[PDB]
Formats: C-alpha cells, structure tokens, sequence
C-alpha cells in the first residue's frame, strides 16, 4: 500500500535513524519482537505470524556503529541483511566515499532497496539521513542518489542532511566535504532540509534546561519531527498533507529546495503545567528566531514558503486565527511574489512521549518547515571557509590520491556560486 | 518481570503464582506458565511498615498515593547534601493539600541499628527496620548498591547511594528520579516527581 | 572487521610496548596467564584489534617484538604478563646495533629484516582487512631508530593504503644520552618524513616535568613514565575497542590533522593528572578537563605550545560525559584564544566522545595537537647537527658502514625544508 | 585490590522495551 | 528409551511403571511390558530444584516453559566465555514479553561443594544440588562428561561442559544447542533456541 | 603403556535416534 | 576386502618399520602381547588390511623382516611390541652386504630371495583378495638398496596388477655417511623407475632442520624423528582402514598426482607440528593447517619446492572437519601463489578426508606433491656419481660380484633422461 523507504547513511544517519525508529515501535505499540498484541503499514511490513520489520536500510562502511546496533536491545525487530557493514572506514574523505570504497558497497544497498520496494506499488517516496560532514554521509550519501535517481525516477526522495555548525564542526576537512555534497544534492534531491547541532544545543539549554544533553538527547527531538511530519501518512486527520504535497508547496524553483526546521512546544515537566498549550502561543513559539533548528537568524531574509504541521486537539479555526497573527506580525517578512504562502496540516493524534526522556507530555504540537532567503548566509559563510583552505591546496592531496581529479573543486565552487546568485535573483 | 528478572522479589512472586495456577488448573485452555498480567504478589507484608511514632501501617493504606523507595545511607554526604532538600519538597508537598499525595518509605544502608534509628529520628516519612530482609530483597530488586559486594545476576548497577524510585503496585519502577543517574541532575531532580501517573494501584 | 598489527623495534620500543600491554590486557579484562575474566560483553565485542583466539580459551597479542640483541626481550619475557606474547612472535640479534643509524639500517639490520618481515606478512595477510600499523620506537638509538625506519620504509611500499602510526621518543634539550642524538634524530627524520602517515613526539623532559608538577610523584623509573605514555596509546585509539556517541579512529586523525602531506607531527597530552593526594579534591567535569588540556604544563612535548600557533587540534574525550560542553568549549576555547589558533582554517579543532571510561576514572581526554610550536624541537637538532657536521665529527663510522656522505647533506636539507615551511604558516 | 566493571553504553542505558501506552 | 536406553532415568522409569502395569494387570489384553509411549514419570522429585532464593520449588511449577539444562563447569574456560551470553540472552528474551519463555536448570560439574556454591551464588536461574543423585543420575541420562572418567557403554559422549539442551517432560531431548558441537555456533548458537515447539508439559 | 580410544565419529553423533512425530 | 603387505629390507629398513607398526598398533588397539583393548568399534571394522587373526583370539601383522645380517632383527624381537610379530616372518642372512649394492642384488641376494620370496608368496595369496605392498628401505644401503629391488623387481612381475608404494630414503644431501652413497642411488634409482608404483623421498637433513626450526627438540634419537616419519605412513593410508566423507586410497593417488608414467616421486609433508610448549597456544583450523603445510620447512624432502612448479599436489587430510576449507584452501593458494603452481593442468589439487584423527590430535593433513623441484636432487647425486665414475673410483669392489661396466654408464643416462624430462616440464 501507501509505504516509504527510509535510508540511514553514515554514522549521523544510523544514530538519528535508532531514535525514529523506536519512537515508531512506541508509536503503533510493537514491540522490540516485532509483534502486536491498520495505521502502521507505512512503516513495517507484514511477516509470517504477527511479526512487522521495518522498510529501513542502514549503511555505513564503519561496523563498530551498525554492528552496535545488532548488538543492542532492538535485535529482532530490524532484518537480517537490512543493516549492511563494510570493513573499513571512510575517514572523512568525499573521494574515498564515492570512488574508492564504497563502490562495492552500492550494489549491495541496492539489492536491498529493489526487494523491499517492490512488495507493493503506491510507494510515496524515500526519506534520506546523512551528515554532508562526514566521510560515507557525504560520499556514498551521495553515490546512491544518481543510482537511485536514474531507476527510480518519479518517486519523491526528501533528504534530512544535518548541516556543519559555524562555529562548531566534528571535522576541520569538512569544508571539503560540504562543497562537494551541496554539488551533487542539488538535481538528486526534491526536499533537503537543513539540521544543525548548536541549533539543538540551546534548544535543549532554554527551553528543556537541560545543562548537560548529549547526541541521544538531540536525536529525541528530531525524531519527534520526522514523526511529526509523517504523522499525516500514518494517522487520519482534518486536514492532511503527505509527503508529496511538500515539494508542491515549498519548492517554487527546482535549484531552490533548502529550508528551515522548527518544532514547538519543547516544554519538559517543569514548565508544562504553567501556560495555555494554546494554538496561538505554540505557532508563536515556533516562528521565533531563537526556535529554529538550523543556526541562522531568519529575519535577515523572506520567507519564500511555509508548510506547518499540528498533532493533537488543534481545531481549523485556531489554526487560521494563528496564521491571520502571523501575517499581521511584521517581524516575518514575506516576498512580494508570493502573497500566500502557507499550507496547514492537521492531525489529530498528540505526540506519544518516550518515558524517562526529557519532552513532557503535550496535547498538541507543531512542526514548522519553511523555505526562506536566509539560508543564502549559510552558504554564503561556508562558500567565504572553502576558498581561504583552497587557494593554496590544504588537504588536496588526500581527495586526488583517491581517485577525484583536482578541477572537481572548482567544479563544485562555481555551482555553488551559482546557488548564492539564484537565492540573491530571487529574494529581491 | 519488571523492572528485573533475577530478582528475589520475581523468584517468589513467581514461584507463588505459578504454584496457583497450577491449583486452579487442577479444580478447573490454560496457559502454562502464567502470563506477568496474571502474577500477583503481596509487596509489604503486614508487619513490614511502621510510622514516625513507631506504630504498624499496614500496606492497604497506601492507596491513591505517590510512593517512592529513599535508598539512604547514614554517613553518605551526598545522602547528608540530599536530605534537606527532600524534607522542604515533602514539607511543601503534604502542607498544600487537605490529604497528603506522596509518601516515601526508607531502605537503609546504614552500618548497624544504632545509626538506623539516629538517622530515622529525623525523619517523618516511613521506615523500614535494618533487620527485615524486605531491604535486602527490595535493594536487588531495585538494583541499589553502594558497592559490588553481593553476586548480582549480569546486572549494571542502576543506582548509587542515595536514590529515590518511584514504585508501583506490581514492583514495577514507575518512573526514575536521577539524582546521581543518566542525567546527574542532582539534589533538584525532586521537582520531576509527578503525581497524576505514578499512583499507588 | 579491523585489526591494528604491534610494532615494537628497539630497547625504548619495547619497554613502552610491554607496559602499552599491561593496560590494554587491564582495560579488556585479560588474566596474564591468558584467559578471560570479569564477565561484561563490553570487554570483548572489539577484541580482533589487539588480540587473537588460540583455541584453548587464551588470546595471544597482535604484536611484534624487535631488538638487534636479545638483552631487553628476556625482561619484556620475565616479567608479569610476560607469557602473553606468542613466544615465535620475538625477533633476535646477536650483534646489536651501537646506537649506529648506519649499522642499523644498512649492515646489521639488513640481514634481519627478511626474517621479521616474514612475521609482519603473517600477521597481516592473516586476517579480513588490517585497519592498520602501530609502531613504538626511539629516534636516539641505533637498533630503535635506525633498523626500525627501515621496517617502516619496507612495509609502506608493501601496504601503501594502509595507515602509518608511530610513537617516537625524540633526543632532550638538556640531558645527554646517545651523544651521537642529532645525527640519529636527523638520518631518521628525513626517512620517516616521507614515510609515515601521523607521528607524535615524546620527550623525557616534558615526562619528568609532569612527574614534578602534576602526579607529585617523587621517585618515578621508566615503569611510571611509560605508564602515561601508555595510557594515550590507548587513547588514541579507545574507540576502535569501544563504542560511542562520536566515532573516530586514527584515520580520522589523519584527514583532520594533516592540511599538506609534510606536516605529520603531534604533541600529545592527556588529561586528568592529578596526585593521589589531590584525587578526591577535584571536581570532574568538562570544563576542567579543556583548560587543563590547553596548558603547556600537560603536554608530552617539550615544546611551549604558547609561542607557536595550533594550526590543527584534535581531542578524544571518552567517558561518560555531555556533548555541548564538549562541543561549546572546543569553540570557546578558539573564541578568547584567538591568538593561538591560525586564521585561514575556521574551527581548527575536532572533538569524539569515546563512551567506556578508563579503569578507576570516570572522563579522560587525549590531546594530539598539530602546532607549529614543535619547529623548536626541529632548530635545535639542526643547530646542533651543524655543529658536528661543519667539523665532520663522528663520521668514519657512519661512512665507513656502506653510506655515502651526501646522504647527510640530503638529511640537513629535507630537515631544514621542514623548519622552514612551519615559519609562513605561523 | 580489584574493582569489577560496572559500566554500561548509553544505548544500553536510555533504550529499553519501554511500557506501551494504554 | 530416549535418547539412550542405558541410563539411570530409564531404568527408574522402566521399574516403576511396569511395577504399577504388573500390579494392575494382577488386580485385572492388557500388553506387558508397557509402551515407552504408555510410560510416564517424575523427572525431578520433591526436593531437588532450589531457586534464587533457595526456596524449593515442585517439578509442577515448570508447565509452560522451555527449559533447558545447563551442564557447567566452575573452572572452565570456555564456560567462562559462555557464561555472560547466557545470562544476557536469559535476562533479555526473557524480560522483553508478555509471557515467561524459558528457564534454566544448572547441573555442576564441579570439584566440591564450596566451588559448587560459589558459581551457584553467580546465577540467578534454577540449580540442583552437587550432593543429590540427580546431578550424576542426568550427567550419565544425557551423556555430557568433561573426561572420560564414568563409563559410558560403549557409545560417545553427546557433548563436553559446557552444555545447553533443551529437555522434555520424560527425560527426551527436545533440540541440542551447538555450542561445542558439530556446528561450532560458540556464543551464538543460543539464538537457534525455539521456545515456541520445546514446552514442559 | 597406553591409553583407550575416546574418538566418535561423525555419523553417530548426528545419525541417532529420531523421536517420531504425533 | 583389501590388505596391505608391508615389506621391510635393511637396517634402515627394520628400524623405520618397527616404529611404523608401533603406531598402528597403538591406533588400531593392540597390545604388545597381541590381544585387542580399548572397546571401539572403528578399532577393529577394518584391521585385516595390516593385521592376521590366529582363532586364538590374538592379532599378528602381515610384515616380512628382511635383511642379511642376523643382528639388526635381534634388535627388533627383543624389545617391547617385538613379540608381536610371527617368528617364520624374519628371514636371516649370514654373510651381509658391505654396502655393496652389486654383492646386494647379484651374489648375496640370489640365494636369500627365493627364501624371503617364499614367504611372501605364502603370506599374500594366504588372504582374500590382494590390494597392494609397500616397502621400507634405504638406498644409502647394500641390503636396502641391493637385495631390496631385487625383490621390487621379482614380485612385480609375479603379481603385475598390484599397487607398489615404496617409502625410500635417499643419500643425505650434505653431510653424507656410507661413501659409496651416488653409486648405490643411481643404481637402485632407474632399476626403481620401471618397476616402483608410488615412491617417496626423505632425506634425514630434511628432517633434522624439521626438529629446529619447527619442533625445538634438543637430543631427537632416530626413536624420534621415527615417530614422524611413520605418521607420514599412517596418513597416505587412513581411508584403507576408516571411513571418510571423500574416501581414498593409494590407487586414487597415482591416478592423481602422476601425468606420464616415470614422474612417479613425490614429496612428503606432515601438519600441524609445534613443539610441546607452543601446542596450548596454538589455534588448530584448516586455514592455518593449510599454511603451515605449504612450508619448505614442512617437507621431508630436502629440496626447496619454491625452486620450481608443482606438477600436481595432493593433501590427505584426518580429522572432524568441513568441506569447504578443504577445497576452498585450494582456490586459496592457487591463485594468489600462481608462479609455484604449473599452468597447462588447471586446479592441480586431489583432497581427501578421513574422519578420525591420530591419537590425541583433533585434525591433520599429510602432504604429497608431484614436484620439479626434485631436479636439484638427481642432479646432485649425478654429478656425484660422474665425478666418481669418471676416475674409476670404488669400481672393483663392484666389477668383481659379476657386474659389468655398461650397466653404470645405462645407470646414469636412465638418470639423466629423468633429470632432463622434469626440466621439460618447467
């Protein structure tokens, strides 16, 4: 039936990918089994006696993180061969990522991919989780996009790429890494959308007050927001977008397919008793500049598009008293092209919370996902790292031993100059 | 089966229960052994719990209660840090109500009887005497330890001293207050303690 | 999956090498007659990297152990955890190199390195895939520095893809031993420029420093300074044997260290370090791992980081610890500091959490920084090196061994390059 | 004097079979 | 007769129920001597299973489960590495359900008592004592043996400690793990274990 | 002196017995 | 069903055959007053290959002692397992040759084969239905070498559809006792070409280097290096007398490692072998069996095979064990070491296994490979042999028994046309 693929690439993907899905076994009330004591069929399959397994894939050529999972308390949910390991690492090297190592690693994902696409047509598209930081985020990341581009055309394909941090980075070769993924996430990619790591960080400082969080703590508010956002698919609703209504109404230009993240409220139990959860208060929360989850402060550009999404005991009438507020508020600018720009979507069931995590429980909630003019800043400051490392070749030599041939940089460069001039031509 | 399996606590509740259903099988498509939903156990016996002026509670009056387990220890000073805090949340908790909502019964890690009943002198919530293994049998079964010192069955050690857990009808943790925990969010993690879903069934 | 394959190659080399397995056996729960105890799945889901099952229950380790004369290997053998090590594993000599470049890498070490390269390739064609090679050894000597760059030369050719670690002690300003220390440190640095994938340099006056200042030890051997070096071997490479938040391995080192191919040399500190008097005053927590670990005081390298500029960093963390003040305070540290860090690179430092603390700790950090700083270290070999070559000092025998002369000239040149492309950066 | 090995991942702590919702 | 005829279960099994058939058939085409099939017993006697607790527990309270024997070895090696995967796989597959799978009977192999009650204090599943018959009576009834010191009658040994293998309720053997057999599964030949087909009814 | 003979082969050890089905 | 006849000729020949029937008799049960122990059915379904009930209950071997002195099986009797053989079995000479190959097979000989002839004839026939013999000699010797294929040569014309398999030793290539060594080698050599089924070489050289750099024994008596040679003998001949999941026999051998009808010798190799304080520590797999057994150092022949090709290799293995790493091994090394492996014959191996072990091991493999490194040895003998026959040396002593001087010069061309053919063939 109504199905969609979710793919987990490299250690960001696969480590993000734990956190959705046990939040989907808690959501239809599976079990670390498998089994129940029809909702859930966009997510697990149906096997032998009352058994679901998941339509994932996890990919990486590390196995100490992929084998840890085999290793952990979700052993029988996942499939045998669903979670496929290489041998050695990738080491933050694009080239070695896409030329070198992950060729024979491919071939293997797609086998994968073809029989558990094929069960059964009305296949919505493929969710994509990498870090364009890394190695295998970056460079097989990318490597099973023309693949899966060029045989499964039609399908929609949104990608979650967890953006590098300015000030904070996991790597100092990521530059090169980051160009090189923003090349070819361009025509591979309908829906990219960016995450960042400090953006979560004082996310979880001022509203949960949460003095010492970690990658788990951070991994449990993006899967609320990929449930949030396929909350739709899964469950009925007043007013329902799926997934592919997004790229109709978020993507005006087809070089034009970054946006924000936001998802509000994030109330732990010790805030949670004390204010309305009113409809108006939580898409007032939600358009704040200090809530969004990609670190650029979004009032030096135009909100281009707006999609929001609403969980829980959220009634049409509160949903359009909250958006008259918006368009009234001329803190958020709008671009004259486009008069009306927002697309509400409605479901009735309230987030189910993880117990002993740190969201509390909420009778609804919204996820805010809109493109705007502001993400040319970050592309901007990351294009301003690239050049300076460049121009007199650092870390060259290790992509051009590999494979890559030295050209590929500025190849990549002037596209990307030719994303700063497209977000510039537009936003005027 | 929860929180544990090898606990002395499961090892009789099943042993019990199993034994009744192997004599409701006999008077009477049963499934053989019962389900966890089906097991039943008695938690504190009737001469287990006693107040402040050292008269008997027995269990039954724990109903519609917050109950938590204080896992203390006399000469601990992150215990002697932990306490006043403990004591104004109680104070304030109780005081702000016709009827009083949590309630708190104390497992002792002291030396011997003497620093039992010194420490228990301060206290106003309930107690349960060193010498009753219902502290023994409750710490493994909550997996307290100060130290590695008994054989625990491939179990990591949950809790240091002091911990409070939040109890509920079956032995089942209701829900965990990391004082010194995953969240080392110590000394005002008290203020996490909800009351609407951790009741005493 | 991966394996890391030991080399340890002269007297430094392998007294380091026994202690380094001391620790290792220690942190995954090896009884030193071989077999396993403690009971935890944590110890051993990673035990392919350093050690190999030998069907009656025991794990032998993956190392070498090499000496041109058979002196040290009886006490690395007597000692405890002595039998661990598979008994054809040793390697010997009988002449044993007089702390000579030339007669280890030309005369004497030459007729040897058939025999162990033999071992290498049984140990590495072995198994699935290696990940790589460890090699322990010191720069001053002649059986360490000179027979052990030739291994190095010989096993990069045969495994070029494979990684290239190397602990290296290097000669001291101050105390003298070897005298012939900057002919050795030079003949060895322009071999193992070319030939080694990342290098991390000790030296006994920043050890004997931290015994002074930090662990307040007041007689420490060769057994408690080899046990700190020891404990950032295994730190370095903690989360190859141990999950985490944020993986890493010496390859991620590597490609995050390295900005031209001629630079590849670290100094290396590790964090906490604190006497036993002061163990239970001090409070644990990331903050005061990161200022501890940006002094000079803590560093292995005695070379003052504060004059130089770090043009890379990289930092370790392991235990169990919050990740936003492990990511803020690599940032905070660049944002007051400014001055210390290079300008044309943005965030120099690279951050991992490695979630399995150390035995009787709870957070560690291993520091492996490439500064500029170490360009003191290399001018005071040159400057010395110029000073015996000028006058042709020591010479008969190093010519005398089968070695031309202009090897030497090619040595102070390639050397002096290296000082040289340090300065614009700075 | 030994110690023994009490420490576990952060997988292991923070992902159990949680209870479901009723 | 199942799985060897030579066994001391088998021979007890063999004397008591065709003594019951002679008797019945005195007291009376009723066939002697009875069928394998016709023939029932009690495998462990009043006394013989203890707990964590030590308590005592009947053959009775094992309906429902899949059980298996654990012939262990205090000093050996190989069930040292077996050991945390069986109380890991125990705990987990046990714990994450809504019904009590299975459970393990430990049969020591080792020199004396004291060793014996220091690897019990270790376990938190059920054990039989090192003194009871038993022990010897399954030892030579499954044919595990660490060295060929009790004579077998001519046969091989089935396996070495250690071992788990899933038994019946007349003594059958339900399947063999192989974790030092044929397969050579060390560690992970525990996952092979069917608990749905093997019950103790 | 010697020693008896305390090899099975490997026929015996998985050709044995088969418990017939209900 | 089948029986072996053994055959010992020579000192040589008692010595190596008395430790060959220890080990057989310890594998089989039997004691040394003949009488069976143990209660194995194995043990005894296949005995009368080698063994010859008495309807007394008790077990006789089917060998025929031979040699021309009445000492050396004086020796034999008296000690322990000496009472197992038949007395009739032995047969005496009185005169001896004195390293004389010619007073060997032409004058002392002739009148002791139509004893020892006898024997054999009533011994082989005796049973139900003949499958092959084997001889154990020396061609150092005058009685092994001389009297032995006198016998070689009168048997096969008797029973001409039998197997022969000899187990001969040859001159030791470099310290060389019995000074008339290449005189009494080529003769018996191309008098053993036209008239040998299977032979295979060992040489003592090769075999003290085995006890080394392999076993490490200090003081190995030839009751030492004995043990090995007939666990040699016991390998190519387990599935004659167990059974296997591929079965063999000597037959399928010679179908199987010999292309053309004169290249009939082989190369003998045993694994695994580890001294006694390397054997708890040392993991026992196929893969690693395979390793150690494709060794210079594992042969019993002195001649290094990396010199040359394998015409065709075999390897028997013993043990519980599966049946990929059997055959996959052999895609293994095939591939990656395809200079030592000869072109036009693809996949050169025959495998086989035999489910039980030998006592006290859990697996092993025996060795034999059809080289043309074995061009090294007959040239070395022939250079030997035309420096001496050149100059006439030590010729009386054989021109006097009756020989003429034109069988030597044929001696060394049926030689020398055997050198020259394995060259054609590399």
């Amino acid at each position: 039936m109504r199905e969609v693929i979710s793919i987990h690439v490299g250690q960001a993907g696969i480590q993000i990918g734990n956190a959705c899905w046990e939040l989907f076994c808690l959501e239809h009330g599976i079990q670390p089994d498998g089994q129940m004591p029809d909702a859930f069929n966009t997510f697990f399959s149906e096997t032998g006696a009352g058994k679901h397994v998941p339509r994932c894939v996890f990919l990486d050529l590390e196995p100490t993180v992929v084998d840890e999972v085999r290793t952990g308390t979700y052993r029988h949910l996942f499939h045998p061969e669903q979670l496929i390991s290489g041998k050695e690492d990738a080491a933050n090297n694009f080239a070695r990522g896409h030329y070198t190592i992950g060729k024979e690693i491919v071939d293997l994902s797609l086998d994968r991919i073809r029989k558990l696409a094929d069960n059964c047509t009305g296949l919505q598209g493929f969710l994509m989780f990498n870090a364009v930081g890394g190695g295998t985020g970056s460079g097989l990341g990318c490597l099973l996009l023309e693949r899966l581009s060029v045989d499964y055309g039609k399908k929609s394909k949104l990608n979650f790429c967890s953006w590098p941090s300015p000030q904070v980075s996991t790597a100092v070769v990521e530059p090169y890494n980051s160009v090189l993924s923003t090349h070819s996430l361009l025509e591979h990619t309908d829906v990219a959308v960016m995450l960042d790591n400090e953006a979560i960080y004082d996310i979880c400082r001022r509203n949960l007050d949460i003095e010492r969080p970690t990658y788990t703590n951070l991994n449990r508010l993006i899967a609320q927001v990929i449930s949030s956002l396929t909350a739709s698919l899964r469950f009925d609703g007043a007013l329902n977008v799926d997934v592919t209504e997004f790229q109709t109404n978020l993507v005006p230009y087809p070089r034009i397919h970054f946006m924000l993240s936001s998802y509000a409220p994030i109330i732990s139990a010790e805030k949670a008793y004390h204010e309305q959860l009113s409809v108006a208060e939580i898409t007032n929360s939600a358009f704040e500049p200090a809530s969004m989850m990609a670190k650029c402060d979004p009032r030096h550009g135009k909100y281009m598009a707006c999609c929001l999404m609403y969980r829980g005991d959220v009634v049409p009438k509160d949903v359009n008293a909250a958006v008259a507020t918006i368009k009234t508020k001329r803190t958020i600018q709008f671009v004259d092209w486009c008069p009306t720009g927002f697309k509400c979507g409605i479901n009735y069931q309230p987030p189910t919370v993880v117990p002993g995590g740190d969201l509390a429980k909420v009778m609804r909630a919204v996820c805010m996902i809109s493109n705007s003019t502001a993400i040319a800043e970050v592309f901007s400051r990351m294009d301003h790292k690239f050049d300076l490392m460049y121009a007199k070749r650092a870390f060259v030599h290790w992509y051009v031993g590999e494979g890559m041939e030295e050209g590929e940089f500025s190849e990549a460069r002037e596209d990307l100059a030719a994303l700063e001039k497209d977000y510039e031509e537009v936003g005027i | 089966s929860q929180p544990v399996f090898a606990s002395p606590l499961n090892v009789e509740k099943r042993r019990l229960n199993e034994e009744r259903a192997l004599m409701q099988a006999q008077k009477a498509n049963i499934q053989l052994p019962p389900n966890y939903g089906d097991m039943d156990l008695i938690l504190f016996p009737e001469g287990s719990l006693k107040n402040s002026n050292n008269t008997v509670i027995p269990q039954s009056h724990l109903k519609g209660k917050s109950v938590a387990l204080y896992f203390a220890d006399g000469a601990d000073p992150k215990c002697a840090s932990l306490l006043p805090f403990l004591l104004n949340y109680y104070r304030t908790m109780n005081e702000g109500g016709a009827n009083q909502k949590i309630e708190i019964i104390f497992v002792s890690l002291d030396r011997d009887r003497e620093a039992f009943e010194s420490h228990r002198a301060h206290m106003p919530w309930l107690s349960i005497d060193l010498e009753n293994p219902l502290t023994e049998i409750l710490k493994r079964h909550f997996r307290v330890m100060k130290e590695y010192e008994v054989p625990t069955y491939g179990y990591g050690s949950r809790t240091g001293v002091p911990s409070v857990i939040v109890i509920g009808s079956d032995g089942r943790e209701a829900q965990f207050l990391p004082i010194c925990s995953g969240l080392e969010e110590g000394d005002r993690a008290l203020l996490r303690w909800d009351w609407r879903n951790t009741k005493f069934a | 999956m991966r394996e890391i394959v030991h080399v340890q190659g002269g007297q430094c080399g392998n007294q380091i090498g026994a202690k380094f397995w001391e620790v290792i056996s220690d942190e995954h729960g090896i009884d030193p007659t071989g077999t396993y105890c403690g009971d935890s799945d944590l110890q051993l889901e990673r035990i392919n990297v350093f050690y190999n099952e030998a069907t009656g229950g025991r794990f032998v380790p993956r190392a070498i152990l090499m000496d041109l004369e058979p002196g040290t290997m009886d006490s690395v053998r007597a000692g405890p955890f002595g039998q661990l090590f598979r008994p054809d594993n040793f390697v010997f000599g009988q002449t044993g190199a007089g702390n000579n470049w030339a007669k280890g890498h030309y005369t004497e070490g030459a007729e040897l390195i058939d025999s162990v390269l033999d071992v290498v390739r049984k140990e590495a064609e072995g198994c699935d895939c290696l990940q790589g090679f460890q090699i322990t050894h010191s720069l001053g000597g002649g059986t360490g520095s000179g027979m052990g760059t030739l291994l190095i030369s010989k096993v990069r050719e045969e495994y070029p893809d494979r990684i290239m670690e190397t602990f290296s002690v290097f000669p001291s300003p101050k105390v003298s031993d070897t005298v012939v220390e900057p002919y050795n440190a030079t003949l060895s640095v322009h071999q193992l420029v070319e030939n080694a994938d990342e290098v991390q340099v000790i030296d006994n006056e920043a050890l004997y420093d931290i015994c002074f200042r930090t662990l307040k030890l007041t007689t420490p051997t060769y057994g408690d300074l080899n046990h700190l070096v020891s404990a950032a071997m295994s730190g370095v490479t903690c989360c190859l044997r141990f999950p985490g938040q944020l993986n890493s391995d010496l390859r991620k080192l590597a490609v995050n260290l390295i900005p031209f191919p001629r630079l590849h040399f670290f100094l290396i500190g590790f964090a906490p370090l604190t006497s036993r008097g002061s163990q239970q005053y001090r409070a644990l927590s990331v903050p005061e791992l990161t200022q501890q670990m940006f002094d000079a005081k803590n560093m292995m390298c005695a070379s003052d980081p504060r004059h130089g500029r770090y043009l890379t960093a990289s930092a370790m963390f392991r235990g169990r610890m919050s990740t936003k003040e492990v990511d803020e305070q690599m940032l905070n540290v660049q944002n007051k500091n400014s001055s210390y860090f290079v300008e044309w690179i943005p965030n120099n430092m690279k951050s991992s959490v490695c979630d399995i603390p150390p035995k009787g700790l709870k957070m560690s950090v291993t520091f492996v920084g490439n500064s500029t700083a170490i360009q003191e270290m290399f001018k005071r070999v040159s400057d010395q090196f110029t000073a015996m070559f000028r006058r042709k000092a020591f010479l008969h025998w190093y010519t005398g061994e089968g070695m031309d002369e202009m090897e030497f000239t090619e040595a102070e040149s390639n050397m002096n390059d290296l000082v040289s492309e340090y300065q614009q950066y700075q | 004097p030994t110690l023994p090995f009490n420490a576990q991942s952060c997988y292991r702590s923070e992902y159990v079979a949680k209870p479901l919702p009723p």
